[PDB]
């Protein structure tokens, strides 16, 4: 099955920045394409995974260029340069190559 | 660009023309109940492809068989012409779209 | 095609001039409306369409001149108003193009067939 | 792990440009096995095979496909299992088609 | 009345989890059954403890017993190894023309990038198959206008005179009853023409 | 000996509407030709060519077209460019020239 | 020789048929215009014969076909979508023609130029046979039911023998029809499509159960 | 109110070539212009001849020929056989649909 | 995107036929992706029950087919999650999703759905209470 | 020195590979022209015509041929001065061919 | 094919062997003729052509036997004239091709069906 | 016309090889003599196991193989069984529609 790491500890930030870290996804392929083929999916509570983009080549597609969400080789990272209040925080296992809805590891810090 | 999908329309009018050096072609599309829809294409795409070409074969077919061949339109950037015909989808030949 | 007879009028009166052809030339072909003055050139007058419903004239006869049609006896009808001495001629409805065509075409084209000509006098 | 679906007739044909590569083309629609219930993918299975455009002309399954889609006669299909983009998501894409004999080629 | 192909054409290992090339074709029960050099090579190479996947049916190995067994169509590609076969072969025969008459065209057959292939009837009983690509073979060129023709003459019934060249030979139809061809020409049947 | 006549007139597209397609004429790496009628005569012929013309791109179409209102009989609009004059017939009461388009369309519509 | 049995595609329960049966549309005799399919076009529906078949392979293909758009309409949700169809087997008398016989006599005798190809094509692919000008109900005997639903996937069959039918020894006529040369203009051979089949068999076989989409075969036989 | 000037009379000897011009008071005539000649019979209506310049109909003897000529619309017979004496106009095409005959020429040979 | 719209009390009553329906007025499927309903409020994990797209299927569930009743309209929107005889086991409030469909995106390059909490009914809660 | 010929149709169609040139067709076929007795030789008039494959596509005189043999219209043509081969037999080449106008230009 | 059975007979006479066959087979098929001597190998004798009306026949019967196409029978007769002591055989009527193809095909060919055979002793 | 050349009799152990050989009198056997090989049973008519150069029937057996080597025919038997034992017969084509048949060969 799919066990990957999809929630590291990270650390506390105040507003304007991620709550979450990077997070180890056993499904991270370093693409040849360079880009890590991966959705930024969010599987906290009070709303399930939103992958907002596909084949990973930059921050999400159609949405503000501040996320991002890309998983390469042995490591996944779903927190990027900035987010709003109560928009980041737990990520997910969503990709370009495939789509097994699988439940995330579960990891949040406070909001402030 | 708000792109519009119609469904079950037969197709009417077929026609053929050389608006400037562009090879370019027109569809009708109508039903009896909703107003004529207008769609067609012009060889703005450089003809190295042969898109064109299969395009009328898939057109002129839908007109030999008068199908009820389904359809969606991209609308013009001014008021009132066919803008630009995308996906041809030809129902059972003796049925309804999907 | 077919011209009605003569008629003879005073200065001040007003003339009603037939023209009648085929079902076919009558419901598909542009008509032009000309009059021939004795021992003078040809004037162009007016020409009439039929799915325009509108005749188109020269700023001369514009607002004096009426043009009818009538299918079903298949024949035109022009009125004239506000005579004159010298407007003492021969008329004549001539036919003009097909509905949907340009000019260029070498069996049939512009004033390809005249009437005998309806004689009027003030 | 290449599927077979049997006695499938094609019911419905379209033609759409490919969404990754432009000189490409993607001829595809939907079929059915002849005779089953309508609850079933096997009774609407989204086809879906790609078209180079760089040489004219018409690749043999063209010209199978619209024969049989005018004809409307049963043929099984060996497809699979590479599925293929109908409007950005998973459909069936075709390796085999084979045309019915009778009651011993085609079940 | 089945059709065995060479053990030349046993090409080698082509098709990967079921995937058959779109060069070649895969066996099944009635082809390795009817031969028997292609037997003994098998189990000569094949080692023990290991199931194949025929297209009907399935093959186990020495340790197994190296045993034929029957099942439904499509159950024979869970396993990796698959034994396909190129499904052309130069057969050396001179450039000949043979014609057969008054038959008609049905069972198309398109698989892949490969062949378009149509079996010709007589009387009821099949005749003899036809191919043509516009990828490979002497027979290139041929195709853009055969179809067309060909087309007509699967939508008609039209009888037929078809033209064979027996230089190269398929096996693009398995089961087959009868030795498939190329194609190199149709001509219509007028029965007051001396042709049909 | 050749046979284009250019009567160097502007680009002028001249339509001829409610015409139908007969008396079809064929020859080697030549044009393919028709003459159309109405009402029983013969209006204007028409031609096209893979070989030679300024139209030879136009062949591979219009033919397409061509054809279909041969087999139906459909009274259509053909559109004709008089920069080359034919004379591909014999005795001939009309003018031949090069086909430049066709437009099956319903009577009085925007669309011919 | 002539086959005593002849089949005919239908959709007429057998409880009326059985007492009244087919009849021709009209009086029109031409032999060209019932193959060609204008003589069975809507508004000019008055051809002088009944049309069937020597195939029983033929009518089931065809009723099978007709069941699986049945289906397929059931799938857009436009009816019910139970499909019924009939099958009648005919024994065969001296008032039955073959149409491959007749229209060959037709185009010899009036030339190369009266002929058309598609037609005679139409007529040997589906072994069409001509009764003139009616079908008594003297020969009717065999009904094959046929019933489906879609949703559920099921189908079903039942056979039902006419008991009024009379039994002598006849068979089709060995002779084919002669007629007089139409003076109607025909621009193309009517065909139905999918599957590709005759405009009139698929006109008279249909009963008060839309409109038939009639296509010229000309126009598509060939590549586009 | 454009008017349209045209030759009063011409005559040449038999066999001989005879130019016919007409012109517009409102510029050079042109291929826009579309310049037509009709031709009338005594007795008789008047029967067209030419149109656009350079297209003849089925009717028309092949001794007549149009063009331009010096900025006029201008036809030509070559020829001149005895029995086409005659009575010739111009007609010039303005927007509008807007027609404009000439005086008229009694082209009467000797 | 589509205003999801369902009706009913909040709970959901053991052994008896629970149904919700995502019954969309105005919100009608044309610019919605798939739209596949779930019962994941309580333990929160990814997973799919029925069916939905824009043909018009019904379908039946992986979980328990013969629990669930039949009930998926693609053509009408209905991606009802319907429990026949319902198990108590899992208690949450399930939903019929109506997806918060993603359009085809440039830089996506494919299907790409920003549907972070799709959609449900506003007031039609599951409960197990009776 | 070509033979014109009147009053004739084409009854049969084919194709065939040229001998000498590996890269050309022959669309060869048979008229039956009007009038003309059983035994007449001029009631199988053989006819046969080349088709380049550099350039793909269909040329004009096939499209017209497959026309007027749907058709079977009267038609005249201008057969000969070239000999190629059909079925064993000798053919005609085909240059030039239009359809019959009427009566006094088809006789 | 049902053949007759053959009977001894004196020399000076004539042999008149049926070959009855199928009507298809009547019409279409070429038919050979071939004889078979008692512990000795056959000898190919000749062939038929039901439609083209010349039969080719081996030298060493050529003249010394003839060959007629019947067909209310549907059986084609070989007739041996001048019976020598060196005929006592069986006689074959086997199967050759259809009449427009080559020899070529899977399903059937050249001799593919036979006849029982009509045996002659002198 | 001309005879064909055959050993009265070969002789082979079952699961071996054995090779008939059919040769022109008048020289070499060329491929447009089209040979037939033919197999005749005792208490049966005789059958065409192989047709022009190597092509077979359907019911002709995948054991034998025709070719010509040699400029003579040579059919090629791998591994015969009791049941396949018979007389063996070749059949040449030759100018003017000819056929030549052929002595034989028992077969043991």
């Amino acid at each position: 099955d799919i066990v990957m790491t999809q929630s590291p500890l990270s650390l506390p930030v105040t507003p304007g920045e991620p709550a979450s870290i990077s997070c180890r996804s056993s499904q991270s392929l370093l693409h040849s394409n360079t880009y890590n083929y991966l959705d930024w999916y969010l599987q906290k509570p009070g709303q399930s995974p939103q992958l907002l983009i596909y084949l990973g080549s930059h921050r999400a597609s159609g949405v503000p260029d501040r996320f991002s969400g890309s998983g390469s080789g042995t490591d996944f990272t779903l927190k990027i340069s900035r987010v709003e209040a109560e928009d980041v925080g737990v990520y997910y296992c969503m990709q370009s190559l495939q789509t097994p809805w699988t439940f995330g590891q579960g990891t949040k810090v406070e909001i402030k | 660009l708000p792109t519009h999908l119609y469904k079950n329309f037969t197709v009417q009018e077929l026609a053929l023309k050389l608006k400037g050096k562009n090879q370019e072609f027109c569809l009708t599309a109508f039903m009896s109940g909703r107003s004529l829809v207008r769609a067609c294409l012009s060889d703005a795409g450089h003809e190295h492809d042969t898109w064109f070409d299969t395009m009328l074969g898939f057109a002129i077919s839908a007109y030999a068989l008068k199908s009820r061949i389904a359809l969606t339109v991209e609308d013009s950037p001014y008021p009132g012409t066919p803008g630009d015909l995308l996906e041809l989808q030809i129902c059972p030949l003796n049925g309804y779209c999907e | 095609l077919v011209q009605a007879g003569g008629e003879v009028k005073k200065p001040g009166t007003s003339v009603n001039v037939s023209c009648k052809a085929s079902v076919y030339t009558f419901t598909n072909y542009y008509l032009h409306w000309v009059r021939q003055a004795p021992g003078q050139g040809l004037e162009w007058m007016g020409v009439m369409n039929p799915s325009g419903g509108k005749t188109i004239y020269a700023q001369k006869f514009q607002g004096r001149v009426t043009t009818t049609r009538d299918t079903s006896t298949s024949t035109v009808y022009m009125e004239l108003r506000s005579l004159r001495s010298e407007d003492t001629a021969v008329y004549y409805c001539a036919r003009g193009l097909y509905y949907g065509d340009s000019s260029g075409y070498f069996g049939a084209g512009e004033f390809d067939h005249w009437g005998q000509g309806t004689l009027v006098i003030v | 792990y290449v599927l077979v679906k049997t006695n499938m007739v094609v019911t419905s044909v379209a033609m759409k440009p490919y969404e990754v590569t432009p000189t490409r083309m993607l001829v595809c629609g939907i079929a059915a096995k002849l005779g089953a219930a309508a609850s079933s993918p096997d009774a609407h299975v989204p086809f879906c095979f790609g078209k180079d455009l760089k040489r004219p002309g018409s690749s043999p399954m063209e010209v199978m496909l619209r024969a049989v889609f005018m004809q409307q006669r049963p043929l099984r299909m060996f497809l699979g299992p590479k599925q293929l983009t109908f409007e950005g998501k998973p459909a069936l894409e075709l390796i085999r088609m084979v045309e019915c004999s009778g009651k011993q080629d085609c079940p | 009345g089945i059709v065995i192909p060479p053990k030349a054409l046993f090409t080698q290992q082509g098709g990967a989890y079921g995937r058959c090339p779109n060069g070649t074709r895969a066996l099944t029960v009635a082809e390795l059954r009817g031969n028997a050099e292609l037997q003994t090579y098998l189990r000569q190479i094949t080692p023990g403890w290991s199931i194949y996947g025929l297209y009907d049916g399935t093959y186990l190995g020495q340790a197994y017993g190296g045993i034929i067994k029957d099942a439904p169509p499509g159950a024979g590609f869970i396993y990796r190894e698959t034994f396909c076969i190129t499904t052309i072969y130069k057969t050396g025969q001179p450039a000949a023309d043979h014609y057969y008459s008054k038959v008609t065209a049905t069972r198309l057959l398109a698989s892949t990038n490969s062949r378009l292939c149509a079996v010709f009837v007589r009387d009821g009983q099949s005749v003899i198959g036809a191919c043509a690509s516009p990828y490979e073979g002497r027979y290139r060129d041929m195709y853009d206008a055969l179809r067309r023709l060909l087309y007509m003459i699967y939508m008609s019934g039209l009888a037929v005179r078809v033209h064979v060249s027996k230089e190269e030979q398929y096996y693009d139809y398995e089961d087959a009853t009868f030795q498939t061809y190329a194609l190199t020409g149709i001509s219509l049947c007028n029965p007051a023409a001396s042709i049909c | 000996i050749m046979t284009t006549r250019n009567t160097g007139q502007p680009a002028t597209d001249h339509y001829y509407s409610n015409v139908t397609a007969t008396r079809l004429l064929s020859s080697t790496n030549s044009r393919l030709c028709a003459v159309f009628v109405r009402s029983g005569q013969p209006v204007i012929g028409a031609c096209t060519s893979p070989y030679d013309g300024k139209y030879w791109s136009m062949y591979s179409r219009l033919r397409k077209m061509l054809y279909l209102i041969y087999v139906a009989g459909i009274s259509v609009r053909v559109h004709v460019s008089k920069e080359e004059q034919y004379y591909d017939y014999e005795d001939a009461t009309f003018e031949t020239y090069a086909l430049t388009g066709i437009s099956i369309c319903n009577p009085g519509s925007s669309l011919c | 020789d002539p086959p005593a049995t002849v089949y005919r595609y239908d959709s007429r329960p057998p409880e009326d048929v059985f007492q009244n049966g087919f009849t021709a549309w009209g009086n029109n005799d031409n032999v060209l215009e019932h193959l060609t399919g204008r003589s069975c076009q809507v508004g000019s529906s008055n051809s002088a014969f009944v049309s069937t078949s020597s195939s029983r392979r033929y009518t089931e293909v065809y009723l099978e076909h007709r069941m699986q758009e049945a289906v397929e309409a059931e799938r857009a949700g436009r009816g019910t979508g139970h499909f019924i169809g009939y099958i009648y087997e005919v024994r065969a008398d001296n008032n039955f023609y073959g149409a491959a016989s007749s229209y060959f006599e037709y185009v010899d005798t009036y030339g190369d130029n009266a002929g058309r190809i598609l037609a005679g094509a139409l007529a040997t692919y589906q072994s069409e046979y001509l009764a003139h000008r009616r079908i008594p109900p003297e020969n009717i005997r065999r009904v094959t039911r046929v019933y489906h639903n879609g949703i559920t996937g099921e189908t079903t069959t039942t056979e039902y023998s006419n008991a009024r039918y009379v039994s002598q020894q006849t068979r089709a006529n060995p002779n084919p029809y002669t007629s007089r040369r139409s003076v109607a203009s025909i621009v193309g051979t009517l065909v139905r499509m999918a599957p590709v089949v005759g405009a009139c068999m698929a006109r008279q076989a249909e009963s008060s159960e839309e409109a038939m989409v009639l296509v010229y075969y000309e126009s598509i036989a060939y590549s586009f | 109110q454009a008017v349209v000037t045209q030759e009063p009379s011409l005559t040449v000897s038999p066999g001989g070539t005879v130019t016919l011009t007409c012109g517009s008071s409102t510029g050079a005539v042109t291929s826009g212009h579309y310049p037509f000649w009709l031709q009338q019979k005594p007795g008789q209506a008047p029967r067209t001849l030419i149109y656009d310049t350079s297209n003849k109909h089925s009717w028309t003897p092949a001794r007549f020929s149009a063009s331009l000529l010096g900025g006029k619309a201008a036809l030509t017979l070559s020829g001149a056989q005895p029995e086409d004496e005659a009575e010739y106009y111009c007609l010039l095409s303005y927007s509008g649909a807007r027609r404009v005959f000439g005086g008229g020429t009694k082209l009467t040979v000797l | 995107q589509v205003q999801l719209q369902e009706s009913g009390p909040g709970l959901v009553k053991p052994s008896g036929t629970l149904s919700l329906t995502c019954a969309v007025s105005g919100g009608s499927i044309s610019s919605n992706d798939w739209w596949s309903w779930v019962r994941q409020s309580p333990g929160k994990g990814l997973e799919w029950i029925g069916e939905s797209y824009h043909s018009g299927g019904t379908n039946y569930n992986p979980s328990l087919t013969s629990r669930v009743t039949i009930s998926v309209d693609q053509s009408k929107n209905h991606f009802s999650l319907r429990l026949s005889s319902v198990t108590a086991a899992d208690t949450a409030v399930y939903f019929c999703a109506r997806r918060t469909i993603g359009n085809y995106d440039i830089s996506t390059g494919y299907y790409t759905p920003a549907v972070f909490f799709d959609s449900w009914g506003q007031g039609i809660l599951v409960i197990v209470s009776s």
